[PDB]
């Protein structure tokens, strides 16, 4: 039953700035035997599987950049890393293999960015879905930030999904896509369709439209 | 080269036993201690249990959280690991890592799986959708709809696209899944040479090719 802790439960910061995470352990990680604290530190990325940095608390695992530093003893454990970069976006956990094996909560380490401004993109439903029954238009907001963002479906003047991609590993951006599903029938009935963009880089929309008669 | 691959997840009801397995080679399976780790999507990672080498008997250990439902066990002649399930659980949806394991001095011998996603749920299950998404530079997408369960990969060009896609992540919506993936080429590009996004839903045995045409 040793649990584990981690602290903060977020992190942002831009490129180039150091960090530091903490590890709290319900009791002693360190083996009087080995003289070694059996705490390792691992880093995910989304759409990875966990991948070891650092382990009996304080040494480094081969390929690891040395930006990355694990410390303590004991109970309490910290990760620094002393100039983040765009790639360390990523999950951190900890894990203590003293007495059976577990993983703190984990750590989320975003990015800051210099604001960014979106790439919209609209697509009317296909020949395939409209010979289905149903009909959805699409809209592709691609590579912005922050992640601050909404869109606004006006028809001639719900049923709406939502999807934030995660954050990108090297422009440190976001990309967002509604899909304003429909019926064959009722998508028949209307002539323009847009999506407007509220961004917070702008105090007007983004204007991607297309009129349903003219395709 | 260390190779180690889970298998046997998919769709079950809830209340209904699974058993995983998790195929090894390129390394003398037992000598090592073999553990399991899941991962609700978007959520942290927790420790299992597991099952110790040769040497210690082969024994076994498990969370608190699962001892007395999960079972680990090991086919030492197959270099197999295996984790069976009962009465599970909404909450039990997970995808489940095998990784390989031994005493808490030798950390740095952990070697994961990509794992395999365990959805459980009384929904059925349902073949994906495939639409196109026809608009210097220029964007394309694919809608795929009506799915059910996760997950689906989506690739352009059988892998040979990874510059400027957007694979967002899937959405529920009464009992069925919906995501999109965007990729944005040059104008030179398309439409003169083909661009086709490659569906792939297992648990359906479903693979659909989709050519993205202009008009």
């Amino acid at each position: 039953d040793i649990v584990m802790t981690q602290s903060p439960s977020s992190l942002a910061v831009s490129a180039g700035e150091k960090v530091t995470m903490n590890c709290k352990s319900s009791q002693s990680l360190l083996n009087s035997r080995t003289r070694k604290n059996y705490l390792a530190w691992y880093q995910q990325k989304p759409g990875q599987s966990p991948k070891l940095l650092i382990y009996w608390a304080s040494t480094r695992e081969s390929g690891v950049p040395d930006r990355f530093t694990g410390s303590g003893s004991g109970t309490d454990f910290a990760l620094t890393i002393s100039s983040v970069q765009a790639e360390d976006l990523a999950v951190y956990y900890c894990k203590q293999s003293y007495n059976l094996r577990t993983f703190g909560g984990g750590t989320k380490l975003e990015i800051k960015r210099a604001d960014a401004a979106p790439t919209v993109s609209i697509f009317p439903p296909s020949s395939e879905q409209l010979t289905s029954g149903g009909a959805s238009v699409v809209c592709f907001l691609n590579n912005f930030y922050p992640k601050d963002i909404n869109v606004k479906w006006k028809i001639d003047g719900n049923g709406v999904l939502n999807s934030w991609t995660d954050q990108d590993s090297k422009d440190s951006t976001y990309s967002m896509t509604s899909t304003l599903t429909l019926t064959k029938d009722e998508y028949e009935r209307h002539n323009s369709y847009t999506c407007e963009a509220s961004h917070k880089t702008s105090t007007s929309p983004i204007v991607k439209s297309f009129n349903r008669n003219e395709c | 080269e260390v190779k180690l691959v889970e298998s046997g997840g998919g769709l079950v009801q809830p209340g209904g036993s699974l058993r995983l397995a998790c195929a090894t080679s390129g390394f003398t399976f037992t000598d090592y201690y073999m553990s399991w780790v899941r991962q609700p999507p978007g959520k942290a990672l927790e420790w299992l249990g597991f099952i110790r080498n040769k040497a210690k008997g082969y024994t076994t250990e498990y969370s608190a959280s699962v001892k007395g439902r999960f079972t680990i066990s090991r086919d030492n002649s197959q270099s197999s690991l295996y984790l069976q399930m009962n009465t599970l659980r909404a909450e039990d949806s997970a995808t489940y890592y095998c990784a390989r394991d031994h005493d808490g001095y030798y950390e740095r011998f952990a070697y994961w799986g990509q794992g395999t996603l365990v959805t459980v749920s009384a929904a059925a299950t349902t073949p994906p959708s495939v639409y196109p998404l026809a608009p210097s530079m220029v964007t394309l997408g694919c809608l795929v709809k009506g799915y059910f369960p996760e997950p689906v990969t989506v690739t352009w060009n059988s892998g040979s696209l990874s510059t400027g896609v957007h694979t967002f992540p899937a959405v529920l919506s009464s009992d069925l899944y919906t995501l999109t993936s965007s990729v944005t080429v040059p104008s030179k590009t398309w439409p003169s040479e083909t661009v086709t996004c490659n569906v792939a839903h297992p648990a359906s045995s479903t693979k659909v090719d989709k050519k993205i045409v202009p008009r």
